[PDB]
């Protein structure tokens, strides 16, 4: 049938930028009938270009698009605060629709440090049978991170469950989750519990630790 | 007003039925197409099926063929969409949606609505297990202090957070679950300054429809595990 | 034998036909008189009334063809007739075949036969019967003028716009919903302009073509029956030969 | 006793099975 | 005596006719013109200029009963407009029943008369009046296949869409509408054409035949004129 | 006075009315390329083109009268184009009269006047000359009934329903659309009959009286136009007296 | 030699024209009855009876050179035909351009002079081609005043509504509805005397023109037949 | 939907000015007229206006003859009646209203709005002066005690009064207002139990928008009037 | 012009009970063209009967009317719980419309006692400088209720203020404030304080007193 | 004194029974 | 200063009380 | 190897250049 073709998977950029993103297909397709659509988070997606050459109705002037055979793109004269997003390509056909894959953007920004802290678990989660020390994560750039644990000098990797976050609309960060989930016996047979975060701005992987100390 | 309401969803044991029901406002509805257009958890569209103006036009693709089926009731306004021995390729949030020139079929779409749920899974209907979070200490006691709360142990889908009952609406950070199983896990924090805990002690409140479970959950500053 | 001279007689009788024809009349008025939404109560006063005429009716035609066996098939009245009570009583014994004993309220048509003898109907009468060639060529030819333009019409504008053109058999009613020139702009081409911006090539040269064919029909007869007239009086230019 | 085809019918005498009493019980058929 | 010689001079004065027909021409534009915006001061004039015309019309037709004693009396013409004198003057001291004063314009029919008096419309009003009976039998067999198929239509269509043939006093109009080419596709058929399939079975044939009676009423007209 | 003999040399030439009719003709194609919404950029090209056009024509008029002044006011061709050139000069001083200047397109109709010896010209203008009687005798007999029924039309429907009957100069325009079939139901009558249930006595029999008039109308032509050409061989039967 | 006196003789068999007729007739029907849920599978061989068709079809129009060398040529029937003949097997082996193919159906005027076969369709085909010229100045003659009303309707209506007299390209279709009765008051000019009052000046005398075209239209038919 | 918002509304001197506007949601507003109906506050009504469905049409009473001035957009399905020179006796609740027949004036009135006040006086702004009251003891200390909140001197209409900002629902009882030397004056009582008084305060809260003053009273135990 | 007249002014009436409201008019008048409407408290008020013989959508079927010529009256077969409100009848004119007067029901029911209490001042009115004694009188039947005041044995009528409300939905009843406004000085040159109430079931007036006890 | 039938009437001098003072007394019948 | 009617304007030279500069300077007049 | 033009082809058996498989390879130009 006929299929779509995106690029690129992803790609991030700084405010005030032309860049240019393309959509393509196996088979010359008319220009009367391509549209764009524009999804937020949590939002049920909106339609934003038709017949590959008109704005839609209350989109602002600064985005136009080109193309034709087997060739269509899409062009950001200055890249603005709230276009991170993800955007789609569509094609009529025989007598079904067709949907490309998405292409995301993210807003590029200075580094920073993050917010990391260390909790032992409840003491009511104790009482169940259970345990989970959860490392926190906060207001972090870029995406990627990277933590570890240490119990008393072993690293441990069973029952790691790690969760990332979207991308910030206040100050364009991130957010992380790291759970360490054990019985009780098990939490209460060592001392020192310690997840240890790798940033990419210093060499030196953070530590955040706790003991028995009335524990 | 122009809105479409999108009603029906859940989780059904695999082999089951589900018959979902779109409802629009304020057009005039006998005059133009209707479709319906799913979306996979892992952000990907995937068209359904689609129906003209009158009632006596359908299609559908290769892969539900035989399968699913589409109706509309002019004087009542609604648009129905009747399924039977779903798979476990189908849980996925389903969009009712209108087509943009008039009398036609196979064009753009220009108004959605916002969704609706529907997961094939055989599992059990199970009860949140909700747990607050304290630090041990401080290094010279700094203020920007970090409360957390745990949610671990729940299904169905969906769940809801609050701090105080949505009290507070900044520094907090809601994560994504994961389901293990059966199971989701759910973890969130907010950070305050450290003279406004203990002495303002906050509440995370965790509301489970699919349970119909509601747990209120305060931090304890830092009870010592000691017994004399 | 007797009894035959009996049934010939009092059966071929003028007051049996006109009772007949009032009886019929009385039908058509009883039966007129539903409206809707109905308190039932009418309903099985009106299934009742259905009955007994239909019964009546019945013995009619029961007594008409016991006079003569193999006359009857001959008018296509009689055989009309018989259809008639024959689908009355098929509606009468099975189930619900509503809407197919409809077809009785036709025998009020019976009364034309009764008005042979008006002198004002024969110049109407004979005015219908000096038409018939030109419409029943008229038919043919426009019928084969939508046979060729349907085909055309469902091969471009059928993927988009399915209901009104999706197969050959609504393409014909749309083509015909055209021709008698009903909205045919803002409720067919101001939609399918939006789309195919090129429609109108189609649309227009055809309008012209059925119009165009119309006015020859009227101006045809009004050529006709104006011809035939004045060969009424060349004939006295052969009594002016003479002159 | 349930009604018999071609015999009147009302609303306490219902007819058999596969018939409407419409006034008396009728078979039905498509 | 003498007098009627007299009074027979009088009234046949054109002038006087002539004068009488553009005073009920004003008399007939009077309420006419008014603003619905009522000011109710000048109307109450016009109430009295519609009694004083009325009252003088009312001396013009007694007035011509003393030349014309039976002669008058004889004339199809000036019997329905001696009706609608009567009519007229019924308004003076009656209550308020309105659809009856209203009828005062109709007598504009008299400058027909006048029409009759130009040599150049001497031809078509003829022709009207020499093709009335030819078309006046159409008018009546037409009225029986409306009677005919009326009938046959509330039966089938009366349950469920009451509001357009529900009865026979409302399925007369509906297919007088039918008849005409008027919206008949976007208003009437397609939606029925929703509930029962095959409607169209009922309704083509329909507009083969009462369309169809246009083309033996030019055989009619042409026969006769 | 040897350049009076020149103007009338010239002036009165072939080449120049020839050139004239081409100029004409260039003013109707550009004058035909206004497109909306506009640029504003093609908005100071138009009237700079309409003012060289304007000025070119008075050029144009005052050499044309220049050669005589009483034979002037004699065809009415030339009080007409005096009469666009002064509205066109009219606009061309003063404030915003746009609207007014578009009486100017009419000029192309000069065009007649070079096809004057065109063969197949002479029968559709003898044609058009020979309807003119009837058509002008039909005009003011339905005038007169609009008049009849106006007025009665304004005494009934006029309280309520103000938009459609308020007046008679909009009483006119309401039947001037019933009577061209458009509409007359679902548009007019079905919103009166659900407050004046009355109402279908008055347009149901109006509607028969036009029908009824136009049909005569067409009908009349075609015997009219019969009855003369009979007569161009009416002459031959007394060619035939010999016979 | 003979065998040109051998293919004269197979030609005019009309059982081989009857034969021709009816399968084309056929291929016309094929792609036409087609149900819009497209199975895809016997498409195929639809397509492949569409290649087989006229392939048989152009060993026809080709094998008909053999008889008539140059009478073929001189007949103005069989030259638009050939034509389309050469317009239908440009699809074979071409790029995808439709709006060529689908004229493959216009072939049935074939069977129009079957039509002129039978005896009683002479009267009217003949009534036909006999008056089309003194039509064909009318239409040149109304088009010119459609040319003089456009440009005059688009600087007057132009500012404030532009979907529907913006430009010639569409003010030239919208009194092209205008002409043709239908849905003028409720749906052009009503809304457009809430912008200009006096709108109606410019629209009724143009109904007393085009539409009183229609008169001396008869008159041209009336003296030709 | 098909609903009527009515804008504006507030005090203006007597020989002001003031410009009204309704706006209808979802029927097709080019195919009614329209009606303006006032209320005087001796509850009786008072028609005012009405226009047809083009806008080249209007009515009026003879009373108003020559003030008011009504007006349509339908590109934007707009209403406007426009007021000028104003009078003591128009102090009134004004109602925008749809007509019941299509193309229609006079008829029945099918669907209202939902009032907007407009008010005549030469007055000036004033800020309400909100008191607490507290009983003096109780017989036998009755469980049914009863705390109640004053509002004197506050002008012009409205005022919004509530306990602890809309907590309690029952037995309270508002009361009307009475309008003495440009001020009005309104009171205000709840009863509940003494066990829940003074054992939880409740806190009359008056917020009064004409002068923005949100005014918070909590309710003192009888206070004794002593000093040593 | 066409003016109207309504009856009665008020009427009261318990529930399962057959009531008839009337309309007149000075002048003979069609019977297609007059209407009814219903007011409850707070309400824009709504349609509910056209064309004085059917009702309107969404109506019970327990509503009738009737009449002719200058006579119209409704009908209620049996009062329900909600039919407490304000009724009014309509017609057309030449060109103006014209309303009634508004008729208005009330429900009767059994007796009871009103709950009286009496509120001395605030002490920051006191340092404002005046003064307002407060006699609350609620959950009472009928409408009809007096209060007297006394202060030192004298009978004080100089700045009363006196306030009743509406028949209750919940339970129907009145309830009704009495206020008495005096300066700061005029309210201290006085020890006794007095709100007295005289309700039809009792022949005492209930007394209801405060002094200058801490006062 | 109430005004007869065929008389002036105005607002004070009002008509007898049944009849309408439209501007003269004018008697009734349906 | 004001351009005079019957004289050519731009957006700078503006006309004088009661014109418009409709690329000359025109009087106006209902 | 490619398809050359008038050759049966299938979704396997691609065209060569400046051609599209439509059951068989076909040259294309506008």
């Amino acid at each position: 049938e006929i299929v779509l073709t995106q690029s690129p998977a992803l790609m991030a950029a700084s405010p005030g930028e032309k860049v240019t993103i393309t959509c393509s297909v196996s088979l010359s397709i008319s220009s009367s009938n391509l549209f764009w659509y524009q999804q937020k988070s949590e939002t049920s997606p909106k339609p934003w270009i038709y017949g590959t050459s008109k704005l839609a109705s209350g989109v602002p002037v600064r985005f136009s698009g080109s193309g034709s055979g087997t060739s269509y793109s899409l062009t950001i004269s200055s890249m603005e605060a709230e276009d991170a997003a993800t955007y789609y390509c569509q094609q009529w056909s025989s007598h079904s629709f067709t949907f490309g894959g998405g292409t995301k953007l993210e807003i590029k920004r200075a580094d920073a440090a993050p917010t990391v802290s260390i909790f032992p678990p409840s003491s009511e989660q104790l009482t169940s049978g259970g345990a989970s020390v959860v490392c926190f994560l906060n207001n972090f750039y870029p995406k990627d991170i990277n933590v570890k644990w240490k119990i008393d000098g072993s690293e441990r990797q069973n029952g790691v469950l790690n969760s990332w976050t979207d991308q910030d609309s206040k100050d364009s960060t991130y957010s992380m989750s790291s759970t360490l989930t054990l019985t009780k016996d098990e939490y209460e047979r060592h001392n020192s519990y310690t997840c240890e975060a790798t940033h990419k701005t210093s060499t030196s992987p953070i530590v955040k630790s706790f003991n028995r100390n009335e524990c | 007003e122009v809105q479409l309401v999108e009603s029906g969803g859940g989780l059904v044991k695999p082999g089951g039925s589900l018959k979902l029901s779109c409802a629009a406002s304020g057009f005039t509805f006998s005059n133009y197409a209707m479709s319906w257009v799913r979306q996979t958890p892992e952000k990907r569209l995937e068209w359904v099926a689609t129906i003209s103006n009158g009632g006596r036009y359908t299609y559908y693709p290769d892969s539900v063929k035989g399968r699913f089926t589409i109706s509309r009731d002019n004087a009542k306004n609604s648009l129905y969409l009747q399924m039977s021995s779903l798979r476990s390729e189908d849980t996925a949030m389903y969009y009712c949606a209108r087509h943009l020139y008039r009398y036609d079929v196979g064009g753009a779409l220009d108004y959605w609505g916002q969704g609706t749920s529907v997961t094939v899974s055989s599992a059990k209907t199970t009860a949140p297990s909700v747990y607050p979070l304290a630090p041990v200490c401080g290094d010279t006691t700094g203020s920007s202090v970090t409360l957390g709360c745990l949610v671990k142990g729940y299904f169905p889908e969906p769940v809801t957070l609050t701090w105080n009952s949505g009290s507070l609406s900044s520094g907090v950070h809601t994560f994504p679950a994961v389901l293990q199983s059966d199971l989701y896990t759910l973890s969130s924090s907010v950070t305050v300054t450290s003279s406004t805990w203990p002495s303002q002690s906050i509440t995370c409140n965790v509301a489970h429809p699919a349970s119909s479970t509601k747990v209120d959950k305060k931090i304890e500053p830092r009870g010592p595990t000691i017994k004399p | 034998s007797h009894m035959y001279l009996r049934i010939t007689n009092i059966v071929e009788s003028s007051f049996f036909t006109k009772f007949i024809i009032y009886l019929i009349v009385l039908n058509t008025l009883f039966m007129a008189m539903e409206h809707h939404p109905m308190t039932e109560e009418f309903k099985n006063v009106l299934a009742i009334g259905n009955l007994v005429f239909t019964g009546i009716f019945a013995i009619e035609i029961i007594l008409r063809i016991y006079v003569h066996r193999i006359s009857f098939f001959k008018d296509p009245w009689s055989l009309f007739d018989s259809l008639i009570v024959t689908l009355s009583l098929v509606e009468l014994f099975l189930a619900d075949v509503e809407g197919l004993s409809v077809l009785r309220s036709f025998r009020l048509l019976r009364v034309f036969r009764l008005v042979t003898a008006v002198p004002q109907m024969r110049k109407i009468v004979s005015a219908l019967i000096s038409v018939i060639p030109g419409m029943l060529s008229v038919i043919a030819l426009m019928t084969l003028f939508f046979y060729i333009f349907a085909i055309m019409a469902t091969q471009l504008f059928g993927e988009r716009f399915p209901e009104w053109f999706g197969t050959l058999g609504e393409s014909f009613y749309t083509l015909f919903q055209v021709m008698t020139l009903e909205s045919w702009s803002m409720g067919i081409v101001r939609p399918l302009m939006e789309v195919y911006p090129y429609a109108w090539v189609f649309f227009i040269p055809f309008i012209f073509v059925v119009t165009f064919v119309m006015i020859n029909l009227v101006v045809a007869i009004c050529v006709d029956a104006m011809a035939i007239l004045n060969q009424k009086e060349e004939q006295h230019i052969i009594d002016e030969v003479q002159s | 006793y349930c009604q018999k085809w071609m015999w009147t019918c009302d609303s306490e005498r219902k007819c058999c099975e596969g018939m409407v009493c419409r006034l008396w019980c009728k078979k039905k058929l498509w």
